[PDB]
């Protein structure tokens, strides 16, 4: 406790050190305070002064107080013990459960993987939604970005992605709430333990979370999205296998990162956010990847201010993103619950190179017969059917059919809708588009697409329905 | 480039021939009332 | 660019291109009346497809401008900034 | 460099001098310098960040700016007092304000002195102002509703206990009308016993002229909705941390209610104004400014304080701490710094336009933007069906809405549509200061969405309302006794209500088409 | 040209890339050495992880590499993957500097 707190202003607090001075990005514990107060150290002002950012309020705290210097950044628990468990962005418990179990504490800051451990020649990571392992493929260790609003399809689509990698792959998943609301996270929590994704025995709950409130002081807002990726990159080294971090939306993240800049008196860049906006996002962004050993695949949300897709923090965003699936609330109105909309949805990774041409193929087929629906439908509104030839008849039989298909179950949301969940594969997948599209469902009825896994299953409950009658 | 004032002439011009006609009638239609 | 003139314009646009809609609607709906009659119904084929025409321009142009009133709004907030850091230093 | 505040001539005249006496330099400080209310004092080592200090003349203070050599105080009254060279002393005690059942029906400033004028304050205990909020497991899923008395509010938005939902609009579209309205209906429990349903309210008046606040109170006493009801004050002449503070003072209050298991209401009136009272004191003290000169931590400002209405599950007691912040929009731009901050820290926002405020539509509120996260979760069983078909109904009618000046040209069952649409808009309407209970708002939204109401002209909606509402409160009040005790629409119960309400449109005096 | 060896033709290719991410930057190389492209390419990386300065420099270092072809008698070519980047981190590195910001908050130089 060789140092001592020369003055407070609100969340930032100056440090004065004797002897060694604490490595900048360290963790200080101040000494005295109810509560578990950290300082990460932002700079070296000179005169064996440092200035840093608390986590945590800074009230009641006294000129000439005693602070520790770690040694190192902030240290968190990573591990199996942090499954099921709710993490705060220092480590500690919030859930009420006792001390975490951890094999090891790592560092929050650490350096990106080296170029020579890097992955090449990008593979899919088949998550077993039809659309998006069709239209919208995820790179595995890849960033993707969600745009949906407040309940189309979020909550369920994160929970059938966690346990169908949990399933097909031996991975585990990480949430990483940046400046989340409370109240939603209890919801979150409650959620989970009743969906099963989570338990409170061991050697279940494929899922850790982590949860920076938005009554947190920055500081804390930015860096629990690093304590996030800390966990998930214990699992890619030493377990070796693939993570799934969810991200609350990462403008949350970039915004917090504007206010400690602000506060350190640095001076803000083009529209208000902090000159390191670029860096500040590309540091979290690029230790996300793929290596020899695994692979951190993330899927964050995606808030655009005033609808500006020019904005610094999307665009510097959108920089990083290979996939996006966007969520719209008219194919919720329809019926379909998964709100993924096949046109707007698009994957940096979808072309024939990377991906079969007969992948490709069907994928551009399907869109344009999505997108000629599409203009019919305007077209009809106004005139009608009949003034419609065979062909455009045809055409949106065929295209209802297959919106129609691009819905499934999911295993979350069986016991609600009583309708198990189905893992469909790619190769089905694909196989079953491409039939689709030469015209093997056309005599069937349209509503026997729908919910349905494989083709098979359609095809089978369409000779029933035969029988039938 | 400025459509709202393009769409303010055309409303004022349009309004100001129609009422102006109506304006004729008016004056007519009470002459004819207050002579009798 | 004066973004209260850009808000103005786009408003204007809007409008117009709601109008424009609208009529479009009641020319096809007038169309089809002389069509089951059935030069009339040209004229009014005539207008249906120029107000989509139109209300499709005037879409674009919205967009467009949409753009502008966007990077206005950015460099005003960043010129205001500016201001105030300027004074501020001293 | 350029110079330290701290290095005073007197200050440093002492040093050389050699005279090794400070007059105890701990809990005591020696004011340097003063402007714009901001008052630097060397020494007064030993004071806690954010506590109050005492001057001599008798006003206090606040540490907001522990420096290495100085301290940043903002004074909590008139700046004239107190000159360069008075002492002052720190109490001892972060700032604290008290709470109690023998505070509602009184008005207070923002350190709690009562200004009504009614007499001495007796109350247990203090409370501090700055606290933490409750973690995640302390909370509990928001499950029980907030009665409003606003129909377009309960029905398309609405609010349950626990739940932080922001009135945000601009200048005059009736935004303090509705917390109120809110308010008024709030006394019907009191009046008659059902500590279920009991609602303490909490008034916050940010940046508001005294003479409202007196309109205010008055409309309260005379509706008698005072005496569970407080009101706290922080006026325009009051000083800015007293501007600032007085949020914080209010969530106080209500979460004594919440930790007891009883629930509290709060509305904070003017929270924009609060943004302006902390930039103030941040430019003076010569902190970084941020966009629009706000601070970096202004969103913090708010997060801390929104974030500690809850529901708090039934191990603590059951309690719960409703928030309503109003947020003023300029030319109606949410994209602006402070809105786009509570609106992110909200879970839903009323927006409400001028234009329909114009139009005859009081509430003005915007159904398509306003929105409500908890949705359907805080309603009663019987509402949550029909307000699903109003959404619906309502949204088409917008689309459509493009087209009403082209009705007769267009053709049939759509033009229909829009008949529809404008019924429902006009029994959304409301007057000031008459809140509804919710069986009543049930049976008229009942007769909106089935259709009865396309029966009868625009103009007579309203009468119908209030005319029908009689019959039913006098006639039928087992009917609406058991859609309040169990708090759903029974299937016999549709039946009895889509039977008479046809009945009673044809034998009243209103004429239909 | 190289592997004819038609020298008047053949130039050498340096590929600099600011503020690229590193997966991308390895896949780029991978595809250079299926062609057998590679051993006539240099590829100097300052990836977004990187920190601002060396992003500024990057591309002054990959010139200089051709200055020594082009004063040489040799033929090279030079890319400069965003230069957008490069801006953005000059731009830091003087914001930080407490220098005064002109439109869209960039130096004046
Ligand atoms: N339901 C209503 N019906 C008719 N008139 C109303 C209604 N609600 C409000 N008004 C009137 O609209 C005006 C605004 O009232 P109110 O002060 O509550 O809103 P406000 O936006 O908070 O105003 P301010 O900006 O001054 O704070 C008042 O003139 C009020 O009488
Ligand atoms: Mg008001």
């Amino acid at each position: 406790a060789n140092g001592q707190v020369s003055q407070v202003i609100g969340a930032v607090v100056d440090v004065q050190f004797e002897g060694e001075l604490p490595q900048i990005l360290n963790a200080l514990e101040v000494q005295g305070t109810q509560h578990r107060l950290v300082l990460e150290v932002a700079q070296h002002l000179g005169d064996s002064r440092v200035r840093t950012i608390a986590m945590d309020s800074t009230e009641g705290l006294v000129r000439g107080q005693p602070v520790v210097d770690t040694g190192l950044p902030i240290s968190v628990p990573v591990g199996p013990g942090t499954l099921g468990r709710i993490m705060n962005v220092i480590g500690e418990p919030i859930d009420q459960r006792g001390p975490i179990k951890a094999a090891k504490l790592y560092p929050i800051h650490r350096d990106a993987p080296s170029f020579t451990d890097q992955a090449t020649s990008a593979e899919i990571l088949v998550t077993g939604i039809k659309v998006v392992d069709l239209l919208a493929p995820y790179a595995r260790g890849g960033k993707i970005g969600l745009f949906g609003g407040a309940g189309v399809g979020k909550t369920v689509l994160i929970q059938e992605l966690i346990n169908n990698v949990a399933k097909h792959h031996g991975g585990y998943s990480v949430f990483a709430g940046v400046g989340e609301r409370t109240r939603e996270g209890n919801d979150l929590y409650h959620e989970m333990m009743d969906s099963k994704v989570i338990s409170v025995k061991e050697g279940e709950s494929r899922c850790a979370l982590i949860f920076g409130q938005m009554n947190e002081p920055p500081g804390a807002r930015a860096r629990v999205g690093l304590t996030g990726l800390t966990v998930a990159e214990y699992f890619r080294d030493e377990e070796g296998k693939d993570v799934l971090l969810f991200v609350d939306n990462i403008f949350r993240f970039t915004q917090a990162c504007s206010e400690v800049s602000a506060l350190l008196g640095r001076i803000p860049s083009a529209v208000g956010y902090q000159p390191t906006l670029a860096t500040d996002l590309g540091a979290l962004q690029e230790r996300i990847t793929t290596t020899q050993k695994g692979s951190i695949t993330s899927v964050q949300a995606i808030y655009v201010p005033a609808d500006d897709l020019t904005d610094p923090a999307p665009a510097t965003t959108f920089a990083h993103l290979d996939a996006t699936t966007v969520l719209n609330r008219g194919l919720t109105e329809l019926g379909i619950y998964p709100a993924v909309d096949p046109l707007d949805s698009t994957s940096r990774m979808l072309d024939p190179i990377t991906i079969g041409e007969e992948h490709y193929t069907v994928a551009r087929g399907v869109q344009k017969l999505l997108q000629d629906y599409k203009s019919l439908q305007d077209i009809i509104a106004i005139l009608g059917v009949d003034d419609l030839s065979e062909e455009d008849k045809l055409v949106v039989a065929r295209a209802r059919k297959v919106q129609k298909f691009l819905s499934q179950p999911f295993f979350m949301s069986e016991v609600f809708s009583g309708i198990p969940g189905r893992f469909v594969n790619l190769k089905q997948n694909i196989a079953s588009f491409k039939a689709l599209l030469e015209g093997a469902g056309d005599e069937y009825p349209e509503s026997c697409f729908y919910m349905k896994g494989d083709l098979e299953e359609s095809l089978a409950a369409g000779r029933a329905d035969a029988l039938k009658s | 480039t400025r459509e709202e004032e393009w769409l303010d002439k055309r409303t004022k011009s349009q309004e100001k021939v129609y009422f102006d006609q109506e304006d004729r009638k008016a004056m007519k239609r009470l002459l004819e009332k207050l002579n009798t | 660019a004066n973004l209260k003139q850009l808000k103005i314009r786009m408003k204007a646009i809007g409008s117009i291109k709601k109008i424009t809609k609208a009529m479009k609607m009641v020319a096809a709906s007038k169309m089809k009346a002389e069509t089951s009659r059935l030069s009339s119904a040209s004229e009014q084929a005539s207008r249906m497809n120029a107000m989509e025409n139109a209300s499709k321009n005037a879409g674009e142009i919205l967009s467009k401008l949409t753009l502008d009133y966007n990077k206005a709004r950015q460099a005003k907030i960043t010129m205001e900034l500016i201001e105030i850091i300027s004074g501020a230093s001293i | 460099k350029k110079l330290s505040t701290g290095e005073a001539s007197v200050v440093l005249a002492e040093k050389i001098k050699g005279i090794t006496q400070q007059n105890d330099i701990t809990e005591y400080g020696t004011v340097i310098s003063i402007g714009d209310g901001i008052a630097r004092v060397f020494g007064l080592t030993k004071v806690q960040a954010g506590e109050m200090v005492e001057f001599k003349s008798g006003i206090r203070g606040m540490a907001l700016n522990l420096e290495t050599d100085n301290v940043g105080v903002v004074v909590l009254g008139n700046d004239r007092d107190i000159k360069e060279g008075d002492v002052v002393k720190r109490t001892g005690a972060i700032v604290d304000v008290p709470i109690g059942e023998a505070m509602c029906g009184r008005v207070f400033d923002a350190l709690g002195n009562p200004i009504d004028g009614l007499g001495p304050l007796k109350t247990t205990q203090r409370a501090r102002v700055e606290i933490k909020a409750p973690g995640i497991i302390p909370r509990q899923s928001v499950r029980q509703p907030m009665q409003t008395g606003i129909k377009c509010v309960d029905s398309l938005v609405p609010i349950g206990r626990g739940q932080r939902e922001l009135i945000i609009g601009d200048r005059q579209t009736g935004k303090t009308a509705i917390a109120i309205d809110t308010i008024l209906n709030q006394k019907e429990a009191f009046n008659t016993g059902d500590v279920k349903k009991q609602l303490y309210c909490i008034y916050v008046a940010v940046g508001q002229k005294r003479s409202t606040i007196a309109n205010l109170v008055s409309i309260l006493k005379q509706h008698d909705c005072m005496k569970f009801t407080i009101v706290v004050c922080a006026t325009a002449s009051d000083a800015a941390p007293l501007q600032f503070l007085a949020p914080y003072s209010g969530c106080a209050i209500g979460e004594f209610f919440r930790d007891n298991g009883k629930h509290a209401l709060i509305i904070y009136d003017d929270l924009s104004k609060q943004a302006v009272a902390y930039r103030q004191m941040s430019l003076l003290l010569r902190r970084p400014p941020g966009r629009e000169a706000y601070p970096g931590d202004v969103f913090y400002l708010h997060s801390r304080l929104l974030e500690r209405a809850a529901k708090m599950n039934d191990s603590l007691g059951g309690g719960s701490l409703t928030a309503l912040p109003v947020i003023e929009t300029q030319a109606g731009d949410v994209s602006a710094y402070i809105p786009t901050n509570v609106i992110s820290i909200t879970d839903g926002q009323i927006f409400l336009e001028t234009e329909l405020f114009y139009k005859g539509i009081r509430p003005a509120i915007n159904v398509g933007l306003s929105v409500s996260r908890v949705g359907s979760a805080a309603q009663i069983k019987a509402m949550k069906k029909i307000a699903g078909n109003l959404k619906l109904t309502l949204a088409t009618y917008r689309e459509l809405a493009a087209f009403s000046q082209f009705g007769s040209d267009l053709d049939a069952k759509t033009q229909q549509q829009l008949n529809t649409g404008e019924r429902l808009v006009e029994m959304l309407k409301q007057n000031q200061y008459t809140p509804m209970k919710v069986e009543e708002q049930v049976c008229i939204i009942f007769a909106g969405v089935k259709g009865f109401l396309d029966a009868l002209v625009t103009s007579e909606v309203l009468k119908f309302e209030k005319k029908f509402l009689e019959h039913v409160r006098t006639n039928h009040s087992a009917l609406l006794k058991r859609i309040r005790d169990s708090g759903d629409l029974s299937e016999v119960d549709t039946n009895e209500l889509n039977t008479i309400i046809p009945l009673f449109i044809q034998e009243g005096g209103f004429k239909l088409k």
